[PDB]
């Protein structure tokens, strides 16, 4: 910090250009120089306590990052946690009272932190257990229908989608009066998100129309320029995304997040796969590639059901268990290797071509885990036995088109125990030790990770709401608003306004439940068996000074 | 600071306008300003006393110009007769409230103070080895008909009022001192050295023999109810010459239920009501009509 | 009454294989190319076809070339091997079917391996959770139930 | 806690606490606000238990 | 028969957990620390012998 100011003398880091050498102050104070006791009780008396209790777990996150040593850090960044756990239990407090002024809190603008809002404010603090809470969520979901009823079902969502006429009915209740009715539904992030994923699956839908049939040799017809005009908007949508969501220290951060790399290389494919298909010579590799590229943006379709409040907390489930997976595709690649040369060098086949010896050590074991087991091109007991070969030996000739034409016979009576043997540790060993390890990271993770889809459900949540309403395919009517938008002012998210005097009533009233949740822990805490063993050895030890000045008489 | 758990007791701090000396002049539109008074900035000590930082209220009087202590005083006794008045339980029934003044000592005002209080019967508690005013007043109570010397106390009168009045006009402080003992009962001394924690039941004694035949009868019992005190009820009614009637158990449980207090509800069952004379179905319509208004 | 607290696990493997067949399923399709391309077809060699892969049938005399006759079945220049399935197309391609081996092989690991065992493991959890406050709900049902006869 | 009390004294004590539990969880879906049904739910499941 | 048998079970369990409450150990460091301060209010008054 002395250093840290010391830097910014001669010269987050915003904090670091205000403050320089009452209550909000001194709290500031203590967190930079990490006065932890002293904190806790800057806290309890000033005003904006849930903002502070997040923009207090805000910098003592990013505090512990600018840490040299691990000593300072964890003792700076377990401060961050009693802020964040107490800004929890503060809010609990005030969601339980007042469910439409709680949701007041998040959203209004305190002055402080950098005029963050507290949803904001939380995510920039990585704070998962604020967003694990039922007074964050509820309001995610208020936020996520908004202006349209929360409690709404999910199935007259899609026949209000399929029918605007069906908007202006006695369903989908909500909060030019006419046109007042339509933005709010078209504009509130469910509608947007279902009008891309509705678009999302006719973007599939055309491209699997477009690759399927449409797609002959000749310069390209309608459906395939329909193709490239989608695609160049799910190019526009995801750089105008990344650009918005000091240019290139915007790109460093897009090229993390790795959904945001099989976004680029969805696309990237994607035009290595119409450059080929252009080009005349190339049209085979052109389709090859984009065959590939169909899988890319139907897994980015994985990555779109994140949101979803019943799926989302899955798919985040089956990234965890990568890890499983590759000890699998470890254990089984070493014993795939043992299993499949010992295999291929016991009964020999003629037909030797590299694609088919390494297609009989890898790839006819590999199917042995699903089912395919070709016993008559293993055991010549299942063959035709003939002198096929010259070499000195007995052969047997199998039946299959890649099992070689013709097969040595003189340790089969091993190749048929090794088949056994191989049977037990993939399909028995192998398969039924995966569960164990997929039911075991299921019972560890799925805490964490559910812990986790709350924060990643708000950012979502969030994001939608920058995103325009209308579909990719009619999204360049969107990005051309945006285009009139940079080009209009050359000749010149969610964020509830509060009133001046509003704020002050908010703010009394939250601070109530700050000193009626102090003053009851305060109880809990003098209440407690540990205090009134220590009270009372205070009280008998004085009751004994009441005896040592009796004790003269 | 004591007692940290606290309830932060409240406190209402009455005073006349033309003293407070630092004042702000809070805003003028409509008073709604959180303005901060300035405490220390202040080289007089004169008549131009502040406001304290601990009161939970202020109920500025505002008589005439800058100056004397005096217009407050009948503000006051306006404002507690009218607290007397009002009763106190959830739905406006229950008892009338207790108002008591407290004399520590005070000046020749102080006694022309309190003869107001028994015309709008308020029963003072004065306290024993005080001073000027109460102890002047203490040596008259206990100076009755039994503990004194019949007439001859009344020219020993002219001694003892002098001794904490070197001031003048003895005659009329002479005067006004049985005018406040006509009344006599809505008035008890807080014996020196013989409470302090038995205050809240000396509160409570001077209460009685304030009720004690026509100010809708505080029964002693009722009253421990409205205050929320479980252990004045438990030692009233255990001991303390327990002759409890009917009506005296009655009217008690009704303020244990239309206030929420079941824990005194237990005790008075305990020492057994009746239930079929305590249920008439009046009583039921009287329980339910305590429902709060903002009810489901 | 537990089985039906299981369905939500069944509708995430119901998705993330309906997201998995539509991308295995096209991607074969598009590579290697059949002739017959009638709709009823190829739908059925999208979704249908990958779908009895994840259970043991797995046709690759339908999707490999190498175990397939090669045949000049086609007119288009490349090169083709007729496969000998009924509904395979009569004239698949050939040109990238190292890579169908592979997709094959992907398919088997993701749907098989992965989504199968990953089931399991959603439904020994919620059978885990679910059942204490099964048991707890069908004694209620139990006495409903009694109570009707 | 004046339910409890109540209850305690009076006899059909099992169907009393039922009959206690059935009311309380009929008049927190008759409750317009969260914070006052689940103070009454919370004072069912006392009744059941 | 049916209501005075039932009611006789309710006063034995009631009078059951008032025993285990009373001798919960939450209990005994509530029922000491009041025992503890009356005899210090005890102490209080032979200080001035
Ligand atoms: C005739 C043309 C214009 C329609 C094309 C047919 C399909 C491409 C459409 C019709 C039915 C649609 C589905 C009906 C049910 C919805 C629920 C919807 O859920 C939500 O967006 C909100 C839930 C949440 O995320 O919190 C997701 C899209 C989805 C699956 C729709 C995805 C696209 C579908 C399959
Ligand atoms: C040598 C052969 C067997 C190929 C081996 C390659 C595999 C290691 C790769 C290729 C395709 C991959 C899958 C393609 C689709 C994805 C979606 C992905 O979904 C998520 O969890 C999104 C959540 C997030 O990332 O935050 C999980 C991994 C998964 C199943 C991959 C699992 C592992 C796979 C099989
Ligand atoms: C699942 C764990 C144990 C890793 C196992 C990976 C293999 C099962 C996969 C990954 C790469 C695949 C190969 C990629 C390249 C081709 C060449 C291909 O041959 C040809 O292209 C010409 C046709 C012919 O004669 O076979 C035959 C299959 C093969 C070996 C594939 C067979 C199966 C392989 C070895
Ligand atoms: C696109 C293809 C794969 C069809 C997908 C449709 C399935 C979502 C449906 C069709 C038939 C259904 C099954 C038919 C019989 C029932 C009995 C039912 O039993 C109960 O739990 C009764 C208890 C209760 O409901 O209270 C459980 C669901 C189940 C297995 C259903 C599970 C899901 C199924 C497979
Ligand atoms: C399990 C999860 C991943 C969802 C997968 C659902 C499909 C595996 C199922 C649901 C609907 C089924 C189809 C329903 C309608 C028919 C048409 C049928 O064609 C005919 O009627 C004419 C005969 C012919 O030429 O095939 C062929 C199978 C097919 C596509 C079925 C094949 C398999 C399908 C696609």
């Amino acid at each position: 910090i002395r250093n840290l100011l010391d830097q910014a003398s001669h010269s987050v880091g915003h904090v670091l250009r205000m403050l320089l050498g009452p209550w909000s102050d001194l709290l500031l104070w203590a967190l930079l120089l990490n006065r932890a006791q002293m904190a806790m009780y800057f806290w309890e008396m000033g005003s904006n306590a849930v903002s502070s209790a997040l923009g207090a777990c805000l910098l003592l996150r990013v505090m512990a990052r600018l840490e040299p040593d691990a000593e300072e850090a964890a003792r700076r960044k377990d401060l961050a946690f009693k802020f964040e756990g107490m800004g929890v239990d503060l809010f609990g407090e005030c969601y339980r009272s007042s469910e439409v002024r709680a949701a007041r809190l998040l959203l209004r603008r305190c002055p402080l932190w950098g005029d963050a809002t507290c949803l904001q404010l939380a995510m920039q603090a990585d704070a998962r257990a604020f967003f694990a809470q039922d007074g964050v969520q509820s309001l995610l979901t208020q936020k996520w229908w908004g202006d349209m009823a929360s409690t709404t079902p999910i199935w007259a969502l899609v026949l209000a989608f399929f029918c605007p006429p069906l908007i202006y009915t006695r369903l989908i209740t909500f909060r030019r009066r006419c046109l007042r009715r339509w933005f709010h539904f078209w504009g509130a992030p469910v509608t947007i998100f279902m009008g891309n994923v509705v678009s999302y699956l006719l973007f599939l839908l055309l491209f699997s129309r477009v690759l399927l049939v449409d797609f002959q040799p000749a310069p390209p017809g309608s459906l395939e320029l329909l193709l490239y005009f989608w695609a160049f908007t799910l190019l526009c949508e995801e750089l105008r995304q990344g650009l918005s969501g000091s240019l290139s220290q915007r790109l460093r951060l897009y090229l993390a997040d790795s959904w945001n790399q099989c976004d680029l290389v969805a696309l990237t494919c994607f035009l290595l796969g119409v450059g080929c298909r252009l080009t005349p010579g190339l049209y085979h590799l052109g389709r090859t590639v984009l065959c590939i590229d169909f899988m890319v943006f139907t897994v980015r379709l994985l990555h779109i059901f994140t949101v979803n409040k019943q799926l989302g907390p899955k798919i985040v489930i089956v990234s965890k268990m990568m890890k499983d997976v590759f000890f699998f595709l470890f254990f089984l690649g070493v014993w795939l290797v043992a299993y499949g040369v010992a295999t291929e060098g016991l009964l020999r086949p003629r037909d030797s071509d590299f694609p088919s010896i390494l297609r009989r050590v890898f790839y006819r074991p590999y199917l042995q885990i699903f089912g395919q087991i070709p016993q008559e091109d293993m055991d010549v007991a299942l063959m035709e036995h003939s002198n096929c070969s010259s070499e000195p030996g007995f052969w047997a000739h199998p039946p299959g088109a890649q099992a070689g034409t013709c097969v040595s016979q003189y340790a089969n009576w091993l190749v048929v125990l090794l088949l056994v043997i191989f049977l037990l540790v993939a399909n028995i060993l192998l398969v039924n030790l995966l569960i164990a390890m997929f039911s075991y990271t299921f019972g560890k993770v799925q805490g964490n990770s559910d812990l986790y889809w709350k924060a990643q459900r708000y950012r979502l949540i969030r994001e939608f709401h920058s995103r325009p309403a209308l579909a990719p395919p009619f999204i360049v009517i969107s990005h051309l608003r945006l285009l009139l938008r940079q080009l209009c002012r050359r000749p010149r998210h969610f964020r509830v306004y509060l009133s001046k005097e509003a704020e002050r009533k908010l703010l009394t009233w939250e601070s109530v439940h700050k000193e009626n949740f102090l003053l009851a822990r305060a109880r809990d805490k003098r209440e407690s068996d540990s205090e009134r063993l220590k009270r009372t050895s205070q009280k008998v030890d004085l009751a004994l000074k009441q005896l040592g000045h009796i004790r003269e008489y | 600071m004591a007692s940290t758990g606290g309830t932060k007791v409240v406190a209402m701090g009455v005073a006349p306008w033309g003293v407070v000396r630092n004042r702000d002049t809070l805003i003028n539109p409509k008073g709604s300003f959180p303005a901060r008074y300035r405490w220390r900035g202040d080289p007089e000590d004169g008549v131009q006393f502040p406001l304290d930082y601990n009161y939970s209220a202020f109920f500025l009087v505002d008589d005439g110009t800058h100056g004397c202590l005096g217009g407050e005083n009948r503000f006051r006794l306006r404002l507690e007769s009218y607290i007397s008045q009002q009763k106190t339980g959830v739905g406006g029934t229950g008892i009338d409230i207790p108002v008591l003044l407290l004399l520590i000592d005070g000046d020749e005002k102080m006694l022309t103070r309190i003869e107001n209080a028994t015309q709008a019967q308020l029963p003072c508690l004065l306290v024993a080895g005080s001073g000027g005013a109460a102890d002047c007043l203490a040596e008259t109570l206990e100076d009755t008909l039994a503990p004194g010397s019949g007439g001859a106390r009344q020219g020993e009168a002219r001694d003892r009022i002098r001794r904490f009045f070197p001031k003048g006009d003895l005659e009329v402080l002479q005067a006004q001192v049985e005018r406040i003992m006509t009344r006599k009962e809505l008035l008890t001394v807080y014996s020196s050295e013989d409470g302090s924690e038995e205050f809240e039941t000396i509160v409570l004694k001077a209460l009685v023999k304030a009720c004690g035949e026509a100010s809708a009868y505080l029964d002693e019992l009722r009253l421990a109810v409205a205050w929320n005190r479980v252990d004045i009820a438990q030692s009233e009614l255990f001991r303390g010459d327990i002759q409890w009637r009917s009506f005296h158990l009655e009217a008690s449980l009704m303020d244990a239920l239309l206030n929420d207090r079941p824990e005194f509800v237990r005790l008075l069952i305990s020492h057994g009501l009746s239930l079929g004379h305590f249920l008439t179905p009046m009583r039921l319509a009287q329980l339910y009509s305590a429902a709060p208004s903002n009810s489901l």
